[PDB]
């Protein structure tokens, strides 16, 4: 009902997602690698706050069930002859941009449909890191403090506080501590680092236990450009009883651009360059296995940014390398600035490329796999369209 | 005489606008017959007279 | 053409059968939002308001007379109620039990909760020309102040208090150690007083008030302005575009943006910027007066009640006309430009 008709488009709210439609003929120009790009005159913040009012909340993403979802631009199933690179919209200030693959010289008015759906990933409780056994001998002087503690909803946790010393060979920050409680799986609730400059940035973290059941834990942290000799560390862990769906060998940081959503921001490990119209099957270091029935995996999709990195979508399978398929569609070369977002790994469940979504059917398909309808299933919120027509002066007097 | 037994008639006046206009005051307590009572006072005594 | 809800705003379910006199949103100490309404059918009702826009009737208490004001305790466990039955009540929401806490010699028109460092009381203003303060346990008031006339409108933001009476009486009160008179102000409006709302400066400190009369005019008044002859002003509102002049029934400031809403006998609400001295919005015309309005603790919600206000006497009262409370998302429109 609440639409936004502005500059050849009209963002309407069905109740759980947005549907977008061109209002005039779109001429395909400067087609590269089969795709053309096209800017819209609307941002995610215009749709969720500035041009629509969703329920009685200040932002659609402030709603109980929308405060946990990933906004996801996805093509429509009723657009034959038109494909769209799907992408997460993980900022609100950048105008929406499309990547259209079509053979048509032009797209008629009202035929370029696409959605912005709200993806609720697999919960954090289905994923946890794994501590592998090794041959670890106790250090002659113990290095840190390990206190059992309760975390989350009265669950068994572990507060480790310790200095991390830089290995001269690897550059990794390590420490050996004696855990009072034994555990096989764990989740990382936070890492607070304190160097010479103060608060410090983390790439990955592993924890190894010893194979003599002694309770000795080896902490290893890979850092971003931190050159310091000693880091002061505080690490809260959740101890995970019994297997989860995904088992990782190393922990990764929470997503910076989607706080409190369960997904992995994939950054460029090695700096590389891309010529216009060129692809790259970049290989990421991340790996995972299954701990346990519908099937589970990760969607690998692009993100949104002023200079979009376009990502041809893929499904990331247990035990398989993580390839991130980049597709240069810009007129300039693209060098992959380190520590910046290349793709997102979103955990979903499905039943058995070209990611399309049907509005009537409540059906979202990645290739042949069928995403579980529950994931993009939210309650209908009655929102209104904000106009802000006129601000005339008071006609005012004084004594 | 309590309540609002006298018929309502909007008082006439004049104001300036931003130009010169005449006004009608659509509030019963602007009439001289009622100008010492508030709307809620008038309504309560109409209610106590079952004058609904 | 049906003009009951021209803006097509959320409509609260189980609305008061009679005209709605007053509206009050729960304080920020409760999680979520609860709306209280008093009506001329003697009752006080509570609805929970979700962020989705849905409303769930919670509970209801009754006076033996029309309910003219309502408000909450700071902590959100009590609702206080002021009635034409010359009494006020404290409604304990956990227990759904109401008890008398105040006795007046005429209808109680205003009720307010004062949380001070050294004392907590409820302040009642009455047509018996007193301002009284109850400690919610004793039958004897902690304090009684004599007003210049009958209490019409009243507003409290600790430590300030504004009271308007009949015959354009206007007194500002100091509340810091004990409630006490601070200033009687010669009225900036030439007509009957109907509503009043204190506003804060940038420090979140009370610095003045907006006053509304029956004559389509609102006054903006600072207590300590740098330049009174220029900084205190009035403005016209709730008029047609011969001009019809209507009464301003309610004023409310957005708790965060400091902009304000006015509602009037003309059936319209308007949004303003007392600083830019501009008008932000005027609604479409509802088919009956808007009697009361209210913002929630953060200003995401604007509540406004559509009810006859007796502005044309009893001849224009249609008791089969239904009353509504409308909820409207205010987060974006009340922000200044
Ligand atoms: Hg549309
Ligand atoms: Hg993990
Ligand atoms: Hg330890
Ligand atoms: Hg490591
Ligand atoms: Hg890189
Ligand atoms: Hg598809
Ligand atoms: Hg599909
Ligand atoms: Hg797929
Ligand atoms: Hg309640
Ligand atoms: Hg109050
Ligand atoms: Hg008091
Ligand atoms: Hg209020
Ligand atoms: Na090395």
């Amino acid at each position: 009902a609440p639409s936004i008709i502005l500059n050849h488009w009209c963002v309407t709210w069905q109740g759980h997602h947005f549907l977008c439609r061109n209002l005039s003929n779109i001429k395909i120009l400067n087609r590269r690698n089969g795709y053309t790009t096209l800017d819209l005159p609307l941002t995610l913040g215009d749709l969720t706050q500035y041009r629509l009012a969703h329920g009685l909340s200040e932002n659609l993403m402030a709603l109980s069930p929308y405060s946990w979802t990933i906004p996801f631009l996805v093509s429509s199933s009723e657009t034959p002859g038109i494909e769209l690179l799907p992408k997460v919209i993980n900022d609100f200030g950048t105008p929406l941009s499309l990547a259209i693959k079509t053979n048509l010289p032009s797209i008629p008015a009202h035929q370029l449909l696409f959605y912005i759906i709200f993806l609720r990933p697999s919960p954090l409780t289905s994923m946890s890191c794994y501590a592998r056994p090794l041959s670890l001998a106790s250090t002659p002087s113990t290095n840190g403090l390990c206190q059992s503690v309760s975390v989350l909803d009265n669950k068994p946790g572990l507060l480790i506080t310790t200095p991390l010393h830089r290995d001269p060979a690897s550059g990794k920050y390590t420490s050996n501590v004696q855990s009072p409680t034994t555990f096989n799986l764990f989740r990382v609730l936070y890492i607070k680092l304190s160097g010479e400059e103060g608060m410090v940035k983390v790439k990955h973290l592993t924890i190894d236990k010893d194979s003599l059941q002694e309770g000795f834990l080896q902490l290893c942290l890979n850092m971003c450009g931190v050159s310091y000799e000693t880091l002061q560390c505080e690490i809260l862990l959740e101890l995970v009883q019994g297997p989860t769906n995904f088992i990782f060998p190393a922990a990764f940081p929470p997503p910076v651009s989607l706080p409190h959503r369960n997904c992995i921001e994939l950054t460029c490990d090695t700096e590389r360059c891309l010529k216009p119209g060129d692809v790259m099957k970049l290989k990421h270091r991340l790996l995972y296995e299954l701990g346990q029935t519908p099937q589970n995996a990760f969607l690998i999709v692009g993100a949104h940014s002023p200079e979009t990195v376009w990502i041809s979508p893929s499904l990331w399978l247990p035990g398989q390398p993580l390839y991130i398929n980049i597709i240069n569609l810009s007129h300039k070369p693209l060098l992959l600035s380190r520590h910046s977002i290349l793709a997102l790994a979103i955990p979903i469940s499905y039943t058995r490329t070209t990611i399309c979504y049907s509005g009537n059917s409540r059906v979202l398909t990645c290739g042949a796999a069928h995403v579980l309808e529950a994931h993009f299933k939210h309650p209908p919120i009655t929102s209104r369209a904000i106009t802000d027509g006129g601000e005339s002066p008071m006609e005012w007097q004084t004594l | 005489p309590t309540g609002t037994t006298i018929k309502f008639n909007p008082p006439t006046g004049t104001d300036t606008m931003v130009t010169n206009i005449s006004t009608k005051h659509q509030c019963i307590t602007a009439m001289k017959e009622y100008e010492s009572k508030s709307l809620e006072e008038l309504r309560l005594e109409d209610y106590q007279a079952n004058r609904k | 053409e049906d003009n009951h809800n021209p803006m097509k705003d959320i409509e609260v379910t189980s609305s008061p059968d009679d005209s709605i006199g007053c509206l009050s949103f729960s304080p920020p100490t409760l999680p979520g939002n609860f709306l209280i309404a008093g009506s001329w059918a003697n009752d006080v009702r509570c609805w929970e308001v979700q962020d989705s826009g849905q409303t769930i009737p919670k509970a209801q208490q009754m006076h033996t007379g029309p309910v003219l004001d309502v408000c909450w305790s700071d902590d959100g466990s009590k609702v206080f109620t002021a009635s034409c039955d010359k009494t006020a009540k404290m409604w304990d929401l956990n227990s759904n039990q109401a008890i008398q806490i105040a006795q007046h010699d005429a209808p109680v028109k205003t009720i307010h909760w004062i949380k001070a460092p050294n004392y907590s009381c409820v302040m009642t203003g009455s047509w018996d020309k007193t301002l009284k303060f109850w400690d919610t346990r004793s039958s004897n008031p902690m304090m009684v102040l004599q007003l210049p006339e009958r209490c019409y409108c009243a507003d409290v933001i600790y430590p300030m208090a504004v009271v308007a009476t009949a015959e354009r009486g206007l007194i500002v009160y100091q509340l810091e150690n004990q409630p006490s008179e601070f200033r009687r102000i010669e009225s900036p409006l030439k007509h009957q007083h109907r509503c009043v709302a204190i506003f804060k400066d940038k420090q979140n400190k009370p610095t003045g008030f907006a006053l509304g009369s029956i004559e389509g005019r609102v006054a903006i008044h600072y207590i300590n302005p740098p330049n009174p002859a220029k900084d205190n002003f009035t403005f016209k509102c709730h008029r047609s575009n011969p001009q019809d002049i209507y009464a301003v029934n309610g004023i409310a400031f957005h708790p965060v943006h400091g902009t304000l809403a006015t509602v009037g006998s003309d059936g319209r609400f308007s949004f303003w910027d007392k600083d830019a001295r501009t008008k932000l919005k005027t609604s479409e015309q509802l088919d009956q007066p808007i009697a009361a309005c209210c913002f929630n603790h953060n200003g995401n919600i604007f509540a406004y009640a559509s009810s006859y206000d007796w502005s044309k006497g009893h001849e224009f009262y249609n008791p089969q006309k239904k009353n509504y409370i409308f909820l409207r998302n205010a987060a974006e429109e009340l922000k200044p430009r």
